[PDB]
C-alpha cells in the first residue's frame, strides 16, 4: 500500500492504493461514508476471501474525505469544508497525479454521490459504479428540520450509527453496532467528522432523470456508465436506492436489494456482494476466466 | 365463544377508574361549570297529562284527584309543623349566609290561600326553576294574565330551602264556564331574571291552560 | 382508394421519396408539421366537470338528498303555516347537503389521483416505429411517422402505419383487426387484388408482422387509415364486492330497526327519517372500492420504480400469488452481455483474453484452422460495428445485433481485425437468418482466393446440431475423415467448456464444387439445393455470458418464498445445467439423476428417479410426453431445467404447471410465446428487447429484461393482501362508536350521546383515514419468506377481522366518546348516577324542572344545548381520536380541563393496545389493537 | 458491554503481554459469520458473570484484522469453521481452544453453548480462583 497525499486546489486527499501495476486497464477506486474511513468501510471486504480473485487482476485506490482519514489534524475552526460537489472536482486530479485513465468506482453513502457527481462530471473517467446506500436527492424540508433538532439533542456518533443501520439491527447485532461504535468515535477526527456530516447534509441534488424511450432525446441527463445498485433488505436507505434505481437509465442500471442484509452490506453479506461484483465485472469483459459462483463450489 | 367476557368484562375496568377518577375531582355543592342555566324560568305545578293543559270536570272527585293529592304531597313540607326549625329571615331584605352550616328561611303555606276545583276556582302553583347563586335583580313578581288571581347554595348546602311559590286561581264563574282559559305569568319588575327569548318559551315565562268541564 | 396499383416509379412521383433512403428529417419536420402526429385516433371523454355531477349523485350519495329534499319540503310547510318557523329543517337541509357535497369532492379527489397514475403508466413504453431517413435506421416515436416515410417491419412488429410495401422478405402480417382471420397472410410488394383489403401489397394500421421483414411507404397515418376511418372478475374483487354486499344487509337492517325503534320511542316522523337515512349512510362501507384502488394504483406506482410495468391492475394482485415462474436464460437470466473465454478450433482448449497487446495470452494467427474458423466466424455474423466511438477501445464500443455476433465480431476485429473489409472481400450471394425452429444460419459468399472453387459455404448453430451434418474435418489446414478418435475430443470439450457455463456455437465451412456449382448458379432460400449434408468442421467457439448481478439474490428470495423457479432455455443440457447451478436454479444438494449414477457407479437406468429432486429435460424428450408423464416431473422434482426447448413449448410447460393449481408467470420476447403470455396468469414481457407482440400479449412488461425485478415485483404485490385488510378493518371500526349512543339511550334511558347530524359528521372526518393508511404503509421483514398465498383458501376477509375490527377496535372508541358526554353532563350538573331513566323527562318538552343532582331546575331548551354540546363533542372527540390513531400506529410500532376529550380515549386504547399483546393469538390480531 | 473489550491487532498483544497473571477470554470472530451473532449474547452474559479482576473477557475481529487470524491460527475462510473461537490466554500465551483443530488442520465441530463454555473452559474454577487470588493484591 503506496499512500500520497494529493494538493487538489480545495484541500488535500490522501488516498491509499494497493497493487500498484496498472496500464490501459481500469483501476478499482472506492469512496467511503460519514464516519468511517477507507479502513472502516472496505478493510473486511477487500480482504473477503472471494473478493481475492478480483483482486489480482485489479488495482485498488482508496480514497478519504479531506481531513476523515487516519491521523489527522483538526481543521482550522470554521474552515470552509468543500461541498458535495467540490469533493467529487478532487478526483480528476487524483486520476492524474496517479496516471490513472479510468476507474470503476465502488461508493457507500456520502461516496456513492460524490463517485456518481463525478461520473456525471466527467463519464470518459468511469466504466462502471457500484453505488451502496445512495441518495441522489437533497434531504428537504421536514427532513432537515428533524436533522438541525437531533442534531443538538443527540450526538454525533448516534446521528452516524442510526444514519449506517436499521432499527431492527441496531439491537441485534450486538458485535457490529460496538464495533462500529469504536470505529465512528475514535478512529475520525471528531472536528472534521461534524464538517464532513454538515457538507452532506445539505447535498444539494444529483440532476438525473431516466430517458425516455423516443421524445426524450433532447438533451438527456443521466449515468452513461454500468451502475450497480446495492442496498439491504433491512436497510433505512432502501427507498434513497429505489428513487436513485427510476431517474437511471435501465439499460444499463442495476438494482441488488439484497435479502439478510441490513446497513452495511460489504461488511455483513460480503459473499453475497462479491459474486454480484464479479458478474457485475464479468459483463464488461473483465475477469473472464473467473469460473462462475455456486459452480466451482460443486 | 365467550372470550369476549374477559375483555369486556375487565376493559369497564378502566372505564369505571377514569369514571372514578373523574368523580372525586369534583365538588357535591355546586357545578363546575353553569352558564346554560344563567336566568331560572318558570312552571306550574302540577303537572297535567298533557301539554301543560289543565283538565278537570267540578262533578267528579276522581277528575280533580290526581291534582289534588299531587298538591298535597307537594305542599306537604311547607305545611306548618314542617317549617318551625328554620330562621325568619326579614321581608324585603337579600338575606346571604357564610357559615359552615347554611339554613334557609321560612314559607308559612297559609300563604297561598284558598284546592278551589270543587269549588269553581282551581288553584295551581307556579314555582321558579332553582339555581345555586344567582340572587335575583329589582322586584320579583309574576305577573300572570289570562280574572286570575295571584296569591341557593345547593342540594347539600342549602339543605332545607322551601322555595317561594306563586298560588294562580282561575275562577270559572256561572257567566264564563266551560272557556279554554289561558293564562300567562311571566318575570316583572327584574333585570337578571330574563323574559324575552324566541326558541326558549319558557325562560321567565309559563302559558297554560285551564279548563273545567262546566 | 389507395395506391396498390401504382408503379414503383409513380410512388417516388407522388410522395416526392426516393425509395432506398426515404425522405430525409429536412422535409420529414415539415411533414409532420402540416398533418400533425402519426397515430392521432382521438377519441371523445367527459368535460371532467360533468363527472363531478355523478360524484355528487347516485349510489347511496341520493339518500342524503332524499332527506335533504323532505327537510326542506317540511320546512316550507311549516313556513306556510305557522308564522315564524323555526330555522332547524332549513339548517338540517343544508347539513345533509353539504355532507354529500363534501364526500364527493373527497371521492373525486381519491379518483383523479388514482387516475394521473395509471395514465402515467401508459407513457413509459411508447409505440415505436424505425423509418429510413438520411440514408440511415432510425427508430423514432410511432407518432412522429410521416406519410411518404420508409417504414421497415421485422417480425413481430406493429406496423405504424398503411403502408404500399416495395420489399418483402418472406412477410406475413396478422390482418385479425378487419378481418376475423388469425393465419398470417403473405406480403409481397406485387399487385395481387384490386380491393385494397385483399392484395399483398399493401399493410395496415394497428396489424402485426409476426413472420419476416418488409419495406412500405406510408400512405395514411392518422385517420384516412383503414382502422381510423372507421370506428371479468378477479378474486379479491370479488371477495370485496361480497363483503360490501352483506355490510350493506346488515346496514339496512339495523337501519330500519333504528328507526321503528326510534318510531316507538316517540321520535318525530322527519326527525326518525332522517335518523334512518343518517345510519344507513353511515355504515355502508362507501368508498372501500376507491380505497382498494388506491392501494392497487399506488403499490403499481411502487413497482415500477423498480422495473415492473404493469399493463393492467389486475395483474398488480395476480403478481404475489405466485407459486412458478418459467425464466428464459439468455436475456433474463443472463446478462446478454457475452465474452470470448476460450477458443475450440484444435482438439484443444485455446484460451483467450483482452488487452490485445501480446496477443492476449500467447496466441496470434499461426493456424490455418484458426483462420479459416475467424473468417467463418466474421462472415456469419451480421452485426455490425456501430460508425462512431472510433477512438474507444475495441471491446468498449457499440454493435447492433446479437450479443454472440457482437462478441464475435469484436473477437474478429481484435484478432485479425477490418471485419468490415473481410466482409467487403466475401460478398454475401444469399442469407438464411437464425430461427428459432431452424437453430442455424446459413449464407454463401464469393471467394477471392487462388485454389477456390468460386463458391463459399458459411454455417453457425448449435454445435450437436452442426456436427450431425459434418463429414469432414480440418487439422493444421488438413481434411482427415470423421471418426470416433475426434468425437470423443469434441464432446469432451463440450463437456470441460460447457461445463464452466460458456456459450459454444459450431462453426463449418464446405467448399462448393465449381463443376457442381458454377459462377452463375441458381442460389435460393426456398427449396435449397446446397449441400448442407456432408460439410467440413472447422471448431467452435467458447464464449461466457455471465449471470445478471442480482439474479442469484433473486432465485434464494424465491427459494425462501416458496415460489418454483423453471428455466426453459434453449441452450444444450450441459449449457443449460452449468447456469442454473451457477444462479442457484440447481442448488448444492439436490443433484440429478445423471449425476447420482455417477456419484456411485451405476448405468442411468438403474438408477431411481426419485432419489433425484433436480432434472434436465431435453426439448426432444418433451415432445413425445403425455400430460400424465410432463406430471411426473413438474411435482416430484424441485428443480427442472428444459434445455433445448423451443419457444412453442412454453404452452405445453405453462399448462402442465397450471394443472398443479399454480399460478404461473412466464416469460416471453417473441411472436411464438404469445400462447405462453396468454396462457400464464402472469405474462412478462422484456421491454428492451421484446416484440409489439410479446408486449401486447403480456400482462406486465420487464423495463430492464432482469429476472431479478419479477421477484421484486411478487414482493412488492406481496404487501398488497396485508394493506388491504388495514383499510377493511379501519372503514369498520367507526361503525360501532356511531351506533352505541342509540343503544345505550334505548338501553339505560340516558340523553341522547349522539345525533343523527353528527353521526353523519363522524363518518366524514373518519372517511379518509383509510386513505391515508396507505401512503404511510410499511413492508414486513419476512414478506418473501412466506409460502405463496392460496386465493382460493386465503381470505380477505374472515370472522377473526370483523369480529376484532368491531368489538375490539369500536368498543373502545364507543367509550372514548362516552366519556367525553358523561364529562360534559358532569360538569354541567348532571352526574352519571342521576343520568339513568331521565330520557324520559330530559326529552320531555313540557317538564321543564327537570332536577339537577346539585339541586337546580333545568327548562327543556336549556337542557337541549348541554345535549347538543355533548353530540358535537362526541363527534369532534371521535374523528380527533382516530386521527391521532393513525398516526400514533404509524408512528410508534409497523387543555383547560381537557382530560375528558381526545385523552381518555387514547388512554383506553393504550390498555388494550398493551393488554392485547399478552394474548398473543396465535391463529396473530396484535398487529392492529 | 463496558465489560467485553474489543481489540485491534495492536492492542490485543499489548494486553495479553500487560500481565502475566491474568487468565484473558478472547473471542475471534468476523461481522459476516451468523454463528458469531448467535454466539454474541452468550459471551454478554457471561462477561457479565465471570468478569472478576484475575479474568477478563475480550474481542477481536478477525474478518478486518488479518493479522491476529494469523498470528493466533484462525482461519477466516468461511469453508474452515472456525468462527467463533475461544481461546484461554493463562499466562499470556494459549491454554485451550475452541473449536479444537486436530492433526489434519480441520476444527473439530464444537457448539457453542452457555453451558458447554463453563464446563470446557473451567470458567466456575477460574472465577474462584480469580476471586480468592484478588484480595491477596490489595493487601
Ligand atoms: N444468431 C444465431 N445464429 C445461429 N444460431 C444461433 C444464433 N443465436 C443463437 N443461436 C443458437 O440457437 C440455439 C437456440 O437459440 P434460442 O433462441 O432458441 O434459445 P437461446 O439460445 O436464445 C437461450 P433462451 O431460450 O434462454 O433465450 C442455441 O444453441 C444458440 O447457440
Ligand atoms: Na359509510
Ligand atoms: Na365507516
Amino acid at each position: 500500500c503506496q499512500e500520497h497525499d494529493i494538493e487538489t486546489t480545495h484541500g488535500v486527499v490522501h488516498v491509499t492504493i494497493r497493487g500498484l501495476p496498472k496500464g490501459n486497464r481500469p483501476v478499482i477506486l472506492t469512496y467511503h461514508d460519514i464516519g468511517l474511513n477507507h479502513k472502516s468501510c472496505f478493510n473486511a471486504f477487500f480482504n473477503f476471501e472471494d473478493m481475492q480473485e478480483i483482486t489480482q487482476h485489479f488495482a485498488v485506490c482508496h480514497v478519504d474525505a479531506p481531513g476523515q482519514q487516519e491521523g489527522a489534524p483538526s481543521f482550522p475552526t470554521g474552515y470552509q469544508y468543500p461541498t458535495m460537489d467540490e469533493l467529487a472536482e478532487m478526483l480528476p486530479p487524483v486520476l492524474t497525479h496517479l496516471s490513472l485513465k479510468s476507474i470503476i468506482g465502488i461508493g457507500v453513502g456520502a461516496g456513492a454521490y460524490i463517485l456518481s457527481r463525478f461520473a456525471l462530471n466527467h463519464p470518459e473517467l468511469v466504466e462502471g459504479l457500484v453505488l451502496i446506500n445512495v441518495d441522489p436527492c437533497a434531504k428537504g424540508w421536514i427532513d432537515w428540520a428533524a436533522s438541525k433538532l437531533s442534531g443538538l439533542t443527540t450526538n454525533v456518533v448516534d446521528i452516524i450509527l442510526a444514519h449506517h443501520f436499521g432499527q431492527e439491527e441496531l439491537q441485534a447485532n450486538l458485535d457490529l453496532i460496538q464495533t462500529y461504535r469504536m470505529h465512528i468515535a475514535q478512529d475520525i477526527n471528531q472536528d472534521n467528522l461534524q464538517l464532513f456530516l454538515n457538507s452532506y447534509n445539505g447535498r444539494r441534488d444529483l440532476e438525473i432523470e431516466r430517458p425516455i424511450l423516443g421524445q426524450n432525446d433532447n438533451k438527456s441527463k443521466t449515468l452513461k456508465c454500468s451502475t450497480l445498485l446495492v442496498v439491504g433488505d433491512n436497510s433505512p436507505a432502501v427507498e434513497a436506492v429505489v428513487e436513485c434505481n427510476s431517474r437511471l437509465n435501465p439499460i444499463n442500471t442495476t438494482l441488488l436489494k439484497m435479502a439478510d442484509c441490513g446497513g452495511l452490506p460489504q461488511v455483513v453479506q460480503p459473499g453475497k456482494l462479491t459474486e454480484a461484483f464479479k458478474y457485475f465485472l464479468q459483463g464488461m469483459g473483465y475477469i473472464p476466466s473467473a469460473s462462475m459462483t455456486r459452480l466451482a463450489r460443486s | 365463544l365467550l372470550f369476549y367476557l374477559v375483555f369486556y368484562g375487565f376493559l369497564a375496568a378502566l372505564f369505571s377508574f377514569t369514571m372514578w377518577v373523574m368523580l372525586q375531582t369534583l365538588n357535591d355543592e355546586v357545578p363546575k361549570y353553569r352558564d346554560q342555566i344563567p336566568s331560572p324560568g318558570l312552571m306550574v305545578f302540577p303537572k297535567p297529562v298533557t301539554a301543560l293543559e289543565y283538565t278537570f270536570s267540578r262533578s267528579d272527585p276522581t277528575s280533580y284527584a290526581g291534582y289534588i293529592e299531587d298538591l298535597k304531597k307537594f305542599l306537604k313540607p311547607y305545611t306548618l309543623e314542617e317549617q318551625k326549625n328554620l330562621t325568619v329571615c326579614p321581608d324585603g331584605a337579600l338575606f346571604e349566609q357564610k357559615g359552615p352550616v347554611y339554613v334557609a328561611c321560612q314559607f308559612p303555606i297559609s300563604l297561598l290561600q284558598a284546592f278551589g276545583y270543587s269549588q269553581g276556582n282551581p288553584c295551581i302553583l307556579v314555582k321558579m326553576n332553582r339555581i345555586i347563586g344567582l340572587k335575583p335583580e329589582g322586584v320579583p313578581r309574576i305577573d300572570c294574565v289570562s280574572n286570575v288571581a295571584v296569591y341557593y347554595y345547593g342540594k347539600k348546602l342549602h339543605v332545607g330551602y322551601l322555595q317561594p311559590l306563586v298560588a294562580v286561581q282561575v275562577s270559572f264563574a256561572p257567566n264564563n264556564t266551560g272557556k279554554e282559559v289561558t293564562v300567562e305569568c311571566k318575570i316583572d319588575g327584574s333585570a337578571n331574571l330574563k323574559s324575552q327569548d324566541d326558541r326558549d318559551k319558557f325562560l321567565g315565562r309559563v302559558m297554560f291552560k285551564i279548563t273545567a268541564r262546566a | 382508394m389507395d395506391d396498390h396499383k401504382l408503379s414503383l416509379d409513380e410512388l417516388h412521383r407522388k410522395y416526392g421519396t426516393d425509395l432506398s433512403r426515404g425522405l430525409t428529417s429536412a422535409r420529414a419536420a415539415e411533414i409532420l408539421a402540416r398533418d400533425g402526429p402519426n397515430a392521432l385516433t382521438p377519441p371523445p371523454t367527459t368535460p371532467e366537470w360533468i363527472k363531478f355531477c355523478r360524484q355528487l349523485f347516485g349510489g347511496f350519495s341520493m339518500l342524503l338528498w332524499i332527506g335533504a329534499i323532505l327537510c326542506f319540503l317540511a320546512y316550507s310547510i311549516q313556513a306556510a303555516t305557522e308564522e315564524e318557523p323555526q330555522n332547524d329543517n332549513l339548517y338540517l337541509g343544508v347539513v345533509l347537503s353539504a355532507v354529500v357535497i363534501i364526500t364527493g369532492c373527497f371521492s373525486y379527489y381519491q379518483e383523479a389521483k388514482s387516475s394521473k397514475i395509471m395514465e402515467s403508466f401508459k407513457n413509459m413504453v411508447p409505440q415505436q416505429a424505425l423509418v429510413i431517413r438520411n440514408g440511415e435506421k432510425m427508430s423514432i416515436n410511432a407518432e412522429e411517422v410521416v406519410v411518404g416515410d420508409l417504414v421497415e417491419v421485422k417480425g413481430g412488429d406493429r406496423i405504424p402505419a398503411d403502408l404500399r410495401i416495395i420489399s418483402a422478405n418472406g412477410c406475413k402480417v396478422d390482418n385479425s383487426s378487419l378481418t376475423g382471420e388469425s393465419e398470417p397472410q403473405t406480403r409481397s410488394p406485387d399487385f395481387t387484388n384490386e380491393n385494397p383489403l385483399e392484395t399483398r401489397n399493401i399493410a395496415f394500421f394497428s396489424t402485426n408482422c409476426v413472420e419476416g421483414t418488409a419495406r412500405g411507404i406510408v400512405v395514411y397515418t392518422g385517420d384516412r387509415t383503414v382502422m381510423g376511418r372507421i370506428a371479468g372478475q378477479t378474486p379479491i374483487a370479488a371477495e370485496i364486492e361480497h363483503f360490501i354486499h352483506i355490510i350493506t344487509g346488515v346496514a339496512v337492517f339495523l337501519g330500519v330497526s333504528f328507526f321503528i325503534l326510534s318510531l316507538i320511542l316517540e321520535y318525530t316522523w322527519l326527525e326518525a327519517v332522517i335518523f334512518l337515512i343518517g345510519i344507513i349512510v353511515a355504515n355502508v362501507p362507501e368508498g372501500l372500492l376507491a380505497t382498494v384502488t388506491v392501494c392497487l394504483t399506488l403499490t403499481a406506482k411502487r413497482m415500477a420504480r423498480k422495473n415492473c410495468l404493469v399493463k393492467n391492475l389486475e395483474a398488480v394482485e395476480t403478481l404475489g400469488s405466485t407459486s412458478t415462474i418459467c425464466s428464459d436464460k439468455t436475456g433474463t437470466l443472463t446478462q446478454n452481455r457475452m465474452t470470448v473465454a476460450h477458443m475450440w478450433f484444435d482438439n484443444q482448449i485455446h484460451e483467450a483474453d483482452t488487452t490485445e497487446n501480446q496477443s492476449g495470452v500467447s496466441f496470434d494467427k499461426t493456424s490455418a484452422t484458426w483462420l479459416a474458423l475467424s473468417r467463418i466466424a466474421g462472415l456469419c455474423n451480421r452485426a455490425v460495428f456501430q460508425a462512431n466511438q472510433e477512438n474507444l477501445p475495441i471491446l468498449k464500443r457499440a454493435v447492433a445485433g446479437d450479443a454472440s455476433e457482437s462478441a464475435l465480431l469484436k473477437c474478429i476485429e481484435l484478432c485479425c481485425g477490418s471485419v468490415k473489409e473481410m466482409r467487403e472481400r466475401y460478398a454475401k450471394i444469399v442469407e438464411i437468418p437464425f430461427n428459432s425452429t431452424n437453430k442455424y444460419q446459413l449464407s454463401i459468399h464469393k471467394n477471392p482466393n487462388t485454389s477456390e472453387p468460386q463458391h463459399l459455404l458459411v454455417m453457425k448453430g448449435a454445435p450437436e446440431r452442426i456436427l450431425d451434418r459434418c463429414s469432414s474435418i480440418l487439422l493444421h489446414g488438413k481434411e482427415q475423415p470423421l471418426d470416433e478418435e475426434l468425437k470423443d475430443a469434441f464432446q469432451n470439450a463440450y463437456l470441460e467448456l460447457g461445463g464452466l457455463g460458456e456459450r459454444v456455437l459450431g462453426f463449418c465451412h464446405l467448399f462448393l464444387p465449381d463443376e457442381q456449382f458454377p459462377e452463375g448458379f441458381q442460389f435460393d432460400t426456398d427449396d435449397v439445393n446446397f449441400p448442407i449434408d456432408n460439410l467440413c468442421f472447422v471448431g467452435l467457439i467458447s464464449m461466457i455470458d455471465p449471470p445478471r448481478a442480482a439474479v442469484p439474490d433473486a432465485v434464494g428470495k424465491c427459494r425462501s418464498a416458496g415460489i418454483k423457479v423453471i428455466m426453459v432455455t434453449g441452450d444444450h443440457p450441459i449449457t443449460a445445467k452449468a447456469i442454473a447451478k451457477g444462479v442457484g436454479i440447481i442448488s448444492e444438494g439436490n443433484e440429478t439423476v445423471e449425476d447420482i449414477a455417477a456419484r456411485l457407479n451405476i448405468p442411468v437406468s438403474q438408477v431411481n428417479p426419485r432419489d433425484a429432486k433436480a432434472c434436465v429435460v431435453h426439448g426432444s424428450d418433451l415432445k413425445d410426453m403425455t400430460s400424465e408423464q410432463l406430471d411426473d416431473i413438474l411435482k416430484y422434482h424441485t428443480e427442472i431445467v428444459f434445455a433445448r426447448t423451443s419457444p412453442q413449448q412454453k404452452l405445453i410447460i405453462v399448462e402442465g404447471c397450471q394443472r398443479q393449481g399454480a399460478i404461473v408467470a412466464v416469460t416471453g420476447d417473441g411472436v411464438n410465446d404469445s400462447p405462453a403470455l396468454k396462457k400464464a396468469d402472469i405474462g412478462v414481457a422484456m421491454g428492451i428487447a421484446g416484440s409489439d407482440v410479446s408486449k401486447q400479449a403480456a400482462d406486465m412488461i420487464l423495463l430492464d429484461d432482469n429476472f431479478a425485478s419479477i421477484v421484486t415485483g411478487v414482493e412488492e404485490g406481496r404487501l398488497i393482501f396485508d394493506n388491504l385488510k388495514k383499510s377493511i378493518a379501519y372503514t369498520l371500526t367507526s361503525n360501532i362508536p356511531e351506533i352505541t349512543p342509540f343503544l345505550i339511550f334505548i338501553i339505560a334511558n340516558i340523553p341522547l350521546p349522539l345525533g343523527t347530524v353528527t353521526i353523519l359528521c363522524i363518518d366524514l372526518g373518519t372517511d379518509m383515514v383509510p386513505a391515508i393508511s396507505l401512503a404511510y404503509e410499511q413492508a414486513e421483514s419476512d414478506i418473501m419468506k412466506r409460502q405463496p398465498r392460496n386465493p382460493k383458501t386465503d381470505k380477505l376477509v374472515n370472522e377473526r377481522l370483523i369480529s376484532m375490527a368491531y368489538g375490539q377496535i369500536g368498543m373502545i372508541q364507543a367509550l372514548g366518546g362516552f366519556f367525553t358526554y358523561f364529562v360534559i353532563l358532569a360538569e354541567n350538573g348532571f352526574l352519571p348516577i342521576h343520568l339513568l331513566g331521565l330520557r324520559v323527562d330530559w326529552d320531555d318538552r313540557w317538564i321543564n324542572d327537570v332536577e339537577d343532582s346539585y339541586g337546580q331546575q333545568w327548562t327543556y331548551e336549556q337542557r337541549k344545548i348541554v345535549e347538543f354540546t355533548c353530540h358535537t363533542a362526541f363527534f369532534v372527540s371521535i374523528v380527533v381520536v382516530q386521527w391521532a390513531d393513525l398516526v400514533i400506529c404509524k408512528t410508534r410500532r409497523n387543555p383547560t380541563w381537557w382530560f375528558c376529550a381526545f385523552p381518555y380515549s387514547l388512554l383506553i386504547f393504550v390498555y388494550d393496545k398493551v393488554r392485547k399483546l399478552i394474548i398473543r393469538r396465535r391463529p396473530e390480531k396484535e398487529t392492529y389493537y | 458491554p463496558e465489560y467485553i473489550k474489543y481489540f485491534n491487532d495492536k492492542t490485543i498483544d499489548e494486553e495479553l503481554e500487560r500481565d502475566k497473571r491474568v487468565t484473558w477470554i478472547v473471542e475471534f470472530f468476523a461481522n459476516w459469520s451468523n454463528d458469531c451473532q448467535s454466539f454474541a449474547p452468550i459471551y454478554a452474559d457471561l462477561s457479565l458473570k465471570y468478569n472478576c479482576t484475575g479474568l477478563n473477557f475480550g474481542k477481536v475481529d478477525v474478518g478486518r484484522y488479518t493479522d491476529v487470524s494469523t498470528r493466533y491460527k484462525v482461519s477466516t475462510s468461511p469453508l474452515t469453521k472456525q468462527l467463533p473461537t475461544l481461546i484461554l490466554f493463562q499466562g499470556g500465551k494459549e491454554a485451550m481452544r475452541r473449536p479444537q483443530i486436530d492433526k489434519k488442520g480441520r476444527a473439530v465441530s464444537w457448539t457453542f453453548s452457555e453451558e458447554n463454555v463453563i464446563r470446557e473452559f473451567n470458567l466456575n474454577e477460574l472465577y474462584q480462583r480469580a476471586k480468592k487470588l484478588s484480595k491477596a493484591g490489595d493487601n
